[PDB]
């Protein structure tokens, strides 16, 4: 019986995977993992976590093509 | 410089059609399309394959020949490793043969082509015919050429005698053994063995071969036929029908014996009379009243008028493009010579012009 | 700029790009070319008129940057204006033609730099007497500005072999290039060779302009000649030593390759397997006729840790033999630095390059023009490709959709074992499964590529049919070879970088990557090559079949776009497949089921 | 969906204020053009004749395969209050609006106008001279306004308000600058008629008493007017947003004769080709077509190289592709614009591979573009790849009991438009901040 205050992500195993090393470099933030499918979140770094994701992601491809 | 080319292209074009004869030209006909269907066809030589073309130029002759000439009826037998197969009898709706075409478009073509049991077989087919229908079969034709059984030479005094002609449009080259069928059946002519140069080429001689041929003196058969127009109905009821059993809303009603049918232009299934109507046997009175060709007003000389007398638009300027009707006295431009000489059969021209 | 060329609101972003400035010729419609003058680039329409004549002119004075099929993106560089002037052209006769056919004003800059890239041709030139490098120029006004550099140290000199790499790179940078055309007819202290153009070769036409372009004088002019794979560059060889007819020697980059271009040489040429003696720790022969060949490839000249004696004789040999003609046929190997000893060891006089690919990782590729000379001919690749020299790819590129069953271990695995943990993906497995399946229900003979054994073997494996790697034997591999080719139980096979280049395996028309290298274009391309070659590249309606099984969520999304970007540029483009084919309907799937995926994951976790 | 918003517009407006509206023949000429075929049918046959006609004769003549269109005619035609629809004598019994009905009668007879169809001068000069050519440059001068690249000539401040208050090419004040909203992009994609009816839409939107029946009747009238004459200068109202729409170079007005443009004839109605683009598997960009107005839409989304008579070249970069993404710029409305810019041999060559794949199978196991995918669904890869996330911010209710709770908690959200997310088989969903106390209120009782 609870219902805590979070924003619920749709995600997947590997991009929560990518979601526990971003808890690894700042913890605390993601709140629970649901399931596969849905996570968890701090609302007020909903963002942040976006903007890191997207360097994530950066750090996968960036498509420099210099 | 083209034009120069296109003005001699179009005289050596006209020196053939300079000469425009009423002849009579069957009107009841019977005609036979077979379709070697061999290891030949395989080829992909022309785009897509022999196969593929000879399937769609069969289907564009099919609609073609059935609206030119309605008064006909078609079959069509296939040949396939050594054995011709008959797919379709002759009937008068297309639509069957069309269904038959379609089965043989996922059937493979394979095997060896025999003439003398596909001619054998298609005189059987042809031997229950009318006297006035015109018998006459298109062959197509791949190979080189021809296993056979047994002579030919008989099959084609058989044929010569049965009063049945050929016309073949051989793929690859003339073979010789064609030729004479050709030479033989066709009174000594040399116009029935065609062969094309590209498939443009192939569309413009099944074009030719939709159109009917003229008859000859000799072969003398001028008589009379019996024929009856029958009535449409509309009836709220649905009516078994005669023919196929079930059924029908409407359809028509047989003017002798009052039973009902559910195409034209057919014979009657039960008294055994043929049913048509005014607009089919009028279709082909441009064969029987033919056209005379237009000709060009030289550019030197003084002009009866600058602008297209029918479709009302500006003759255009070194040549002179005014097809003049010397049956009206009228000059017109290419594209309406174009459109009275095929698509249309009459000259307007001539018809303001009062006799 | 003719014109004033005010900037537009709409030319920001044309950083110098605006090219409207041009006052357009109404000669337009004509006239296929325009210049782009800001970077050199020249761009050339494939619709209008002039452009068959321009087009080899436009490769013998520039290099084409992409061609497609519409427009030919061309670029006019010093090297290619080298090569015209090498070839026989000249600034001002370029600088008219290109007016001449150009809709557009020629560009003050493309002026001048076609100006500046006028060689003095003819005046400086070499030749080799008794195994001797003398630098024989037309006057001593080159003797003056030669000795006025530092670097050495009618008239003829000597200039060490090893030296003359270092003064052929050195008189390309003051712009003093040597032309290399040996006179072997008037020449005859070298030992004419008596071989004859067989009546049973007959040439190519591009093959026919690749060698009349270095033989416009009737002299072998030195240099590179490209052209793709199975064009016929052992025909070009062979017609060349045999309008020749002098000693040649030609060195290529495998032991297969030296038994294959021996065989190849012995049958369409008139040289005698007496005058050839083949070279290598199988045999080391030595033909003892005046004239004739010694081949090998390259490791029996560079090796010296564990060399024999025979060995030891062969090369004295050949250093004692001085030669009239040297081919270094796939001569992207060459310029590495335990192989560019050629000049110090081989006395040969022309010096000519075949090869498929001019590309490498490094500049290395450009030293050939102080090893061997530029590029005398190139074939354009799709216009082969339409011609039926090469052959029509539908290449279809397979994004295999990552398993988190791999991927959980792939992202806390260490980055030397990363790349075999996510090579081994077990629905890459079940795609390659129906691929294969598919291609032998199809009828294709399928070749599988892998960069590691392991990986190779597993696959291998998993098929039920054998493995060819690096580390397989001579014997082995040949072996399996001949069981694929002729035995139907090994239907396909599984090769590596021993079947990326350097093979004449044209039968599988169909081929399946599993993994590739990291960066290296040249293995792709060699790659595409191998299937390039293939002998149905002339019936119709026939499309070879490239396939590059790559797992996603990685960085070899952009790994395999870095390697298939030279092919894309060529014009063998890279279709995207993510949801593939026959997914399900293939019953029966390699590790298919989640234990079957853990027990891989496991194994791999073995060695990973 | 032009008529869709102009129909909902006038369905907005009340049945009295529609039946001033029905008043005169120039409107209801309008309006007529803007009526289906079947409506349009019934009333040119019902205009001439007094008599008013129940459904059923209607109905017994309508036949029965093209009866939704029948339906959505007389949907039209009843929530227009452009018929009098009443169950007289059990029946119900069909009138068209007699203003309306009058009025389209004198429009045909060409009756009384009452000069609706325009106070004219008939001061006819040339058009393509000075009318066509002021209306193309106020026209360029706005068009690269809102294209963004610099441009001096600024447009009205009416207009300039307009776009400030409103969410088309946002004027941002902390920036200062006009900047591409996706509504901007969306106009830009817009045909020519319907950026006049989405502004003209937004204008009669914004503006109140002003009367608002004034400039519905004077746009319809300008609508139906005709180019290149001279007409007097009628209501103050609507000479005052005459004098507008003359500042916006819809017309070439000498400040009181004034010349109407081309743009109205455009306003009214419409009038290897030129627009079509040759897509490439290397980006490279062949388009049939260049204008200044081209390479300035291009700049947003591709990577171009010169400017050539109609071969504009160039070649698409992913740099352009998320430099449209970032703008918030859609994906769909890029391939809005680049299916919109196909090219007949491409496209030729796209129907034969669809042909092909047709007769081997159905689904053909290949992604449904049917622009060829080899280009097409690169970008179409990078389209999925752009977004290809789902956030969820704000408020959450978790842990449902029983399923029925939830799914009439759900659906009930659904039902209100507030559900923006939910998952049976977790039974959690998530609404909108805006509907949480109603959904909460439901919840209690
Ligand atoms: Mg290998
Ligand atoms: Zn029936
Ligand atoms: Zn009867
Ligand atoms: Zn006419
Ligand atoms: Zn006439």
């Amino acid at each position: 019986a609870r219902a805590r205050k979070g924003a619920l992500v749709q995600c997947d195993p590997s991009i929560k995977a990518l979601i526990l090393q971003i808890d690894a470099k700042m913890s605390d933030i993601v709140l629970e993992e649901l399931d596969d499918t849905h996570l968890l979140v701090n609302p007020s770094k909903v963002e942040f976590v976006k903007h890191e994701l997207n360097r994530l992601l950066s750090k996968n491809i960036y498509n420099p093509m210099d | 410089a083209s034009l120069v080319a296109s003005i001699v292209e179009a005289r050596k074009k006209r020196t053939a059609k300079k000469n425009i004869t009423p002849y009579q030209r069957g009107i009841i006909r019977s005609l036979i399309l077979t379709l070697d269907c061999s290891e030949a066809m395989l080829e992909k030589d022309l785009r897509p394959n022999r196969h593929a073309m000879i399937i769609q130029y069969a289907i564009d002759f099919v609609h073609e020949f059935f609206d030119q000439n309605p008064i006909s009826q078609m079959g069509i037998i296939i040949m396939r490793n050594g054995l011709a197969q008959l797919v379709s009898q002759v009937s008068g709706n297309p639509q069957d043969h069309i269904d038959a075409l379609k089965s043989i478009r996922k059937q493979e073509p394979k095997g060896n082509p025999s003439l003398q049991n596909a001619l054998e077989m298609a005189r059987g087919l042809l031997l229950p015919v009318p006297a006035h229908c015109t018998r006459e079969v298109l062959i197509v034709f791949g190979s080189l050429s021809t296993t056979d059984p047994g002579d030919i030479h008989q099959t084609i005094d058989s044929l010569v005698s049965e009063k049945i002609r050929v016309k073949v449009l051989g793929l690859s080259a003339q073979v010789a053994i064609c030729k004479e069928l050709c030479k033989a059946t066709n009174y000594g002519d040399e116009s029935f063995y065609k062969i094309l140069l590209d498939e443009t080429h192939l569309k413009e001689l099944f074009n030719e071969a939709v159109t009917p041929l003229p008859v000859n003196k000799i072969n003398k058969g001028f008589t009379l036929v019996k024929m009856g127009f029958p009535t449409r109905i509309f009836e709220d009821t649905p009516t078994f029908c005669s023919c196929h059993s079930k059924l029908v809303y409407g359809g028509y009603f047989c003017p002798n014996c009052h039973s009902k049918v559910c195409s034209l232009p057919t014979v009657c299934p039960c008294c055994d009379l043929m049913l048509i109507l005014s607009t089919h046997l009028a279709r082909s009175y441009h064969h029987l009243m033919p056209l005379k060709t237009f000709a060009e007003v030289p550019t030197t000389e003084k002009f009866r008028s600058e602008d297209c007398f029918s479709c009302q638009s500006r003759f255009p300027i070194l040549t002179s493009s005014r097809y003049r009707c010397e049956d009206c006295k009228q000059e017109f431009c290419v594209d309406c010579d174009v459109f009275i000489h095929e698509i249309l059969h009459n000259c307007p021209g001539c018809e303001s012009k009062p006799v | 700029i003719p014109a004033d060329f005010v900037p537009d609101s709409v030319s920001g972003m044309f950083r110098s790009h605006d090219f409207s400035y041009l006052r357009l010729r109404p000669d337009h419609a004509s006239r296929p070319l325009w210049i782009s003058p800001s970077d050199g680039r020249i761009i050339l329409e494939s619709f209008s008129p002039l452009a068959e004549q321009a087009q080899d002119f436009l490769v013998t004075i520039a290099e084409p940057i992409s061609r497609p099929s519409h427009i030919h993106e061309y670029k006019i560089t010093a090297y290619s204006l080298y090569a015209a002037v090498s070839v026989g052209l000249e600034t001002d006769d370029i600088i008219s033609v290109l007016d001449r056919l150009s809709k557009v004003p020629v560009a003050e800059s493309i002026i001048n730099f076609i100006k500046g890239a006028t060689i003095s041709y003819g005046k400086v030139k070499l030749v080799i007497k008794h195994n001797r490098y003398f630098v024989e120029t037309t006057q001593a006004d080159i003797l003056q500005m030669l000795l006025n550099d530092s670097v050495i140290g009618v008239h003829s000199f000597e200039i060490a072999n090893e030296s003359v790499e270092v003064v052929k790179k050195r008189c390309q940078e003051i712009d003093y290039p040597v032309l290399e055309e040996y006179d072997f007819r008037n020449d005859h202290r070298n030992p004419d060779l008596d071989i004859d153009l067989k009546p049973s070769t007959q040439i190519r036409p591009y093959q026919e302009k690749s060698l009349s372009k270095m033989f416009g004088n009737g002299r072998a002019r030195s240099g590179i000649i490209v052209l793709p794979c199975g064009a016929g560059k052992t025909l070009v060889g062979i017609t060349a030593a045999c309008t020749i007819k002098k000693s040649v020697i030609v060195l290529c980059t495998s032991s297969v390759s030296v038994m294959q271009w021996r065989q190849q040489f012995l049958q369409w040429c008139t040289l005698q397997p007496e005058n050839c003696a083949v070279f290598t720790s199988d045999n080391k022969e030595m033909f003892q006729t005046e004239s004739g060949l010694v081949v090998s490839t390259y490791s029996m000249v560079a090796n010296t840790r564990n060399r024999s004696h025979d060995s030891q004789k062969v090369m004295d040999f050949l250093t004692g033999r001085e030669w009239g003609f040297i081919i270094l046929d796939e001569v992207h190997v060459v310029p590495a630095a335990m192989f560019r000893r050629v000049v110090s060891t081989i006395a040969a006089h022309a010096k000519l390059g075949l090869t498929a690919t001019l590309v490498r990782e490094d500049d290395k590729i450009g030293d050939l023009n102080f090893l061997i000379g530029p590029k005398l001919y190139e074939a354009n690749w799709m216009e082969l490709s339409q011609k039926g020299h090469i052959a029509n790819v539908q290449c279809a590129e397979v994004w295999c959709p990552m398993t988190a069953e791999f991927y959980q271990e792939y992202l806390r695995e260490t980055a030397r074992k990363r790349m075999l943990l996510y090579i081994m993906n077990p629905t890459k497995f079940q795609a390659c499964q129906f691929l294969i399946q598919y291609h032998e229900r199809r009828g294709d003979k399928i070749i599988v590529f892998s960069d590691n054994v392991y990986a190779l073997q597993e696959y291998a494996l998993k098929m039920g049919k054998p493995f060819i790697y690096g580390s397989t034997p001579q014997q082995e591999r040949m072996n399996i070879l001949q069981n694929f080719q002729y035995n139907d139980q090994i239907n396909t096979i599984f090769l590596s970088k021993v079947g990326d280049t350097s093979i004449d395996l044209p039968e599988a028309t169909c081929l399946i990557q599993i993994s590739s290298h990291y960066g290296s274009r040249r293995q792709e391309a060699q790659r595409l090559g191998r299937i390039l070659r293939a002998k149905r590249r002339n019936d119709e309606g026939f499309n070879a079949f490239f396939y590059s099984l790559v797992s996603k969520d990685t960085q070899e999304m952009y790994y395999s776009t870095k390697r298939q970007a030279f092919l894309v540029d060529q014009g063998y483009a890279f279709k995207v497949i993510t949801h593939l084919h026959g997914m399900e309907n293939i019953p029966n799937l390699a590790y298919a089921s989640p234990r079957e995926r853990r027990e891989l994951l496991q194994e791999v976790l073995l060695k990973n | 969906s032009l008529k869709h918003s102009v129909t909902q517009y006038l369905e907005e407006i009340p049945q009295q204020v529609q039946n001033r509206l029905y008043t005169s023949p120039a409107t209801c000429l309008a309006i007529y053009r803007i009526l289906p075929p079947l409506a349009k049918f019934f009333i040119m046959a019902m205009v001439f004749n007094e008599n008013e006609v129940p459904l059923l004769d209607l109905d017994k003549w309508v036949n029965s395969n093209g009866k939704l269109q029948f339906q959505n005619a007389i949907k039209s035609m009843k929530s227009l209050h452009l018929l009098i629809p009443n169950k007289s004598s059990g029946t119900l019994m069909i009138n068209l609006n007699p203003t309306f009905k009058i009025s389209l009668r004198n429009a045909l007879t060409g009756g009384e106008v009452q000069n609706s169809f325009g106070v004219v001068v008939e001061e006819n000069v040339v058009s393509l001279d000075l009318l066509d050519e002021y209306s193309a440059n106020k026209w360029e001068t706005i068009l690269h306004f809102m294209v963004g690249t610099p441009l001096a000539k600024i447009p009205s401040e009416k207009v300039l308000n307009l776009l400030k208050h409103s969410k088309l090419m946002e004027e941002v004040n902390s920036t200062g600058e006009f900047k591409i909203t996706n509504e901007g992009f969306q106009f830009l994609l817009q045909e020519i008629n319907s950026q006049l009816w989405t502004l003209l839409l937004q204008y009669l939107k914004m503006i109140e008493t002003m009367d608002l029946v004034d400039v519905l009747h004077f746009i319809f009238m300008l609508g139906a007017l005709e180019v290149g004459k001279a007409y007097k200068i009628l209501s103050e109202t609507q000479r005052i947003m005459l004098q507008d729409m003359r500042d916006y170079g819809l017309v070439f007005q000498k400040h009181s004769i004034f010349y109407p443009t081309k743009l109205a004839l455009m306003l009214t109605s419409d009038t290897i080709p030129d627009g079509s683009l040759i897509v490439e598997t290397n980006f490279k960009i062949y388009s049939y077509s260049n204008s200044p107005l081209q390479i300035a839409v291009l700049s947003l989304f591709v990577h171009l190289k010169a400017r050539f008579v109609n071969m504009v070249l160039g070649q698409i970069t992913r740099e352009s592709i998320r430099r449209a993404l970032t703008n918030g710029i859609t994906a769909d409305q890029i391939i809005a614009y680049l299916e919109t810019h196909a090219h007949p041999q491409m496209r030729r060559l796209a129907e034969e591979k669809l042909e092909k794949k047709l007769e081997l199978d159905p689904n053909c196991k290949e992604p449904l573009q049917v622009l060829p995918p080899t280009v097409v669904d690169q970008i179409r890869l990078w389209q999925l790849e752009l977004d290809r996330v789902i956030t969820y911010e704000g408020s959450l209710y978790s842990d449902f009991e029983t399923s029925q709770e939830y799914n009439l908690l759900s659906k009930y959200a659904q039902d209100i438009g507030v559900l923006l997310w939910k998952d049976d088989k977790k039974k959690k969903f998530f609404i909108s901040k805006e509907g949480n106390s109603q959904v909460l209120d439901f919840a209690k009782r």
